[PDB]
């Protein structure tokens, strides 16, 4: 009944979808949830082949919700060409700097979530399914296992839900500190029992996952999508936003904005609206000087007017939004982003262990004026040289944010030379 | 050594809850710098007897995961930010109120071993940027007067 404090994070939607009632800052429990129809999608999903799922969440067009925009259907079919038993993951390891949008729905529709889990889990014949929360949400952790109980008393978990024969626990993981344990094959190797060390993919975790066998890993947000989905069918579904990358999407909001929070909106919106029709434009009506896409991008100024969605002239991403004004220095930006990196690096991968620390530690020297002439040449190459021989995301990514503030904003990097 | 029955209980608990005993490591480790304020050494080895693994593997996993401190003992663990938005929202204020409040800084703790500062990267709740924890509870910092209200909550 007593979870720990949390922020009241501000939300706001235009679809009121996924934020129908996480948009009010408080544990929505299942009596509250039931009364909007709640677990009535399930009801329908139990009703029809685990097949027919897929191919309505493959048509329905959902892309992936925790970064690289996957076809969602489309990996579910991967999976189930392997035979079972299978493992279905909630990836609720949200460590992205500037990234909040999955833990409102944890925190406030727990059961969202748990229903569409429930219905994915049916979709690829899982009976056995994982929630890996971070640490450092304990509330969510505890508001997940209150909720699940509270399902499993109606219910809608254990053994033959509902008379249809489908048997089906969750457990919630909690991680310790580690951003790399949302990297899918971390993830897993984590709920193992051991270090999240990402493994080499291919083999992608729908082949061997999970004690070597099937599994599907998906983000808390592209789960939530999964009842409305079968609710409304695909096609109506698909009228939201535009056809090519339809359905809701959350967009965290922060750093110089007048209301920083969470919006529900369609992927067809700006970034320059999100800024400025949304979140109330920018505190003191200063000007945009950049917008940091998590620790991924860097737009200009120049860049505001592109849609936020899943296309190659797209924000793309998590959708997550830093607003940078005018009075803030890009390379003491830069430098937190190196900061996160030299933190976050596993180690493995020879060229990410120490690019990762060096790009943070040479540009300390810069911003702090302790830099030499090398130490500006290594820099330059230790940022361009992160990627070779890794094995995850991570070393792919490190210098990527750091390298377009450079080619974006020369002046402000010059003045420290 | 042998853990009180308030904590073996706890432990068992979380050890029987996944289909594997091994998996229960994360879960385990929590619960022991819930109830000492850090992780002992001497708990490794009855830990790793529980989850029916070798001593090396609870000591790497200890290593590996940053939210685990085998040093210092503390009561309440002051969790600040020092990322991006944090950073960018007042961050510095955040750690200034705090060494003036208690007269610690980052990675110290109070001579009554009561309060320690642990910096730590991205909270995700950058909205409600600068972010703090104090243990599992998290909140924004308005201001010191604010704060201290805040920490003399801790007892
Ligand atoms: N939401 C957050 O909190 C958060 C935090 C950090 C990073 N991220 C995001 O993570 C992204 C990087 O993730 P990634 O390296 O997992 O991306 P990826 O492109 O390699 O793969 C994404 C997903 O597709 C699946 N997949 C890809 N190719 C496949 C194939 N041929 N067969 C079967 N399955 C296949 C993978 O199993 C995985 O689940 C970044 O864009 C970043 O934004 C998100
Ligand atoms: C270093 C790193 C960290 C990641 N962290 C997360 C995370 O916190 N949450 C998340 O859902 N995906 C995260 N991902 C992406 C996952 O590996 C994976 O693609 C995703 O969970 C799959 O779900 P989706 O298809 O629904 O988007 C991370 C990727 C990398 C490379
Ligand atoms: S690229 Fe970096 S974070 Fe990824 S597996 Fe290699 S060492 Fe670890
Ligand atoms: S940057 Fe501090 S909570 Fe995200």
């Amino acid at each position: 009944r007593s979870y720990p404090a949390i922020p009241r994070i501000y939300a706001e939607t235009t679809l009121n979808m996924l934020l129908k009632r996480a948009k009010k800052p408080r544990v929505h429990s299942i009596d509250e949830y039931l009364k909007d129809g709640g677990y009535q999608a399930l009801e329908k999903a139990l009703n029809m082949s685990p097949e027919e799922i897929i191919d309505w969440v493959d048509k329905s067009t959902l892309r992936g919700r925790g970064g690289a925009g996957f076809p969602t259907g489309k990996k579910w079919k991967f999976a189930v060409q392997n035979p079972g038993p299978r493992y279905f993951i909630c990836n609720a390891d949200e460590s992205e700097p500037g990234t909040f949008k999955d833990r409102i729905i944890i925190e406030r529709d727990p059961h969202l979530l748990i229903e569409g889990i429930i219905i994915s889990s049916y979709a690829i014949g899982a009976n056995e399914a994982y929630i890996y929360i971070r640490g450092e949400y304990p509330a969510g952790y505890y508001i997940l296992r209150d909720a699940i109980e509270e399902a499993k008393k109606k219910g809608f978990l254990g053994k033959n839900i509902l008379g249809s024969g489908f048997d089906l626990e969750i457990y919630v993981a909690r991680g310790a500190g580690a951003y790399i344990c949302g990297e899918e094959t971390a993830l897993i190797e984590s709920l193992e029992g051991k270090r999240g060390h990402p493994r080499l993919k291919p083999p992608y975790p729908v082949q061997k996952g999970l004690w070597g066998k099937p599994t599907v890993v998906n983000n808390v947000e592209t789960i939530a999508n999964v009842p409305f989905i079968i609710s409304m069918g695909w096609e109506e579904y698909r009228y939201i936003g535009p056809s090519d990358y339809a359905g809701p999407k959350l967009f965290p909001v922060s750093g110089k904005v007048k209301k920083p929070g969470v919006y529900e909106l369609p992927m067809n919106t700006t970034l320059r609206e999100v800024i400025f029709k949304y979140a109330g434009g920018t505190l003191g009506n200063k000007k945009v000087k950049a917008v940091f896409s998590g620790a991924l991008d860097c737009f200009s100024s120049e860049e505001l007017d592109i849609p936020m969605d899943y296309s190659p002239l797209g924000f793309g991403g998590t959708g997550t939004v830093i607003v940078l004004t005018e009075e803030d220095d890009i390379v003491e930006a830069a430098l937190k982003i190196a900061e996160f990196y030299e933190h976050e690096t596993c180690g493995q991968c020879t060229p990410c262990r120490v690019g990762c620390y060096e790009q943070a530690n040479l540009l300390e020297k810069i911003y702090k004026g302790e830099a030499t002439e090398q130490d500006w040449e290594g820099f330059d190459f230790v940022n361009r040289n992160i990627q070779p021989t890794s094995i995850c995301g991570l070393g792919a990514v490190a210098g990527r944010l750091i390298r377009q503030t450079l080619e974006k904003f020369p002046e402000e990097w010059e003045k420290y030379r | 050594f042998e853990f009180p029955e308030e904590l073996k209980t706890k432990l068992q608990e979380h050890i029987n809850y996944f289909p594997k005993k091994r998996q229960a490591i994360l879960l385990c480790l929590h619960e022991i710098q819930n109830y000492y304020g850090y992780i002992p050494p001497e708990s490794l080895k009855p830990l790793a007897d529980m989850l029916e693994l070798p001593l090396n593997h609870v000591e790497g996993v200890v290593a590996f995961y940053d939210m685990f401190d085998r040093e210092d003992k503390a009561k309440y663990r002051i969790r600040v930010c020092v990322s991006i938005v944090c950073h960018l929202m007042g961050t510095n204020k955040l750690l200034k109120a705090l060494e003036n409040i208690l007269g610690i800084k980052p990675g110290e703790v109070t001579p009554d071993g009561k309060f320690k500062i642990v910096p730590v990267q991205c909270l995700g709740a950058c909205s409600e940027a600068p972010v703090f924890m104090v243990n599992d509870d998290e909140y924004k910092f308005e201001s010191e007067v604010q704060l201290n209200e805040i920490l003399s909550r801790y007892t």
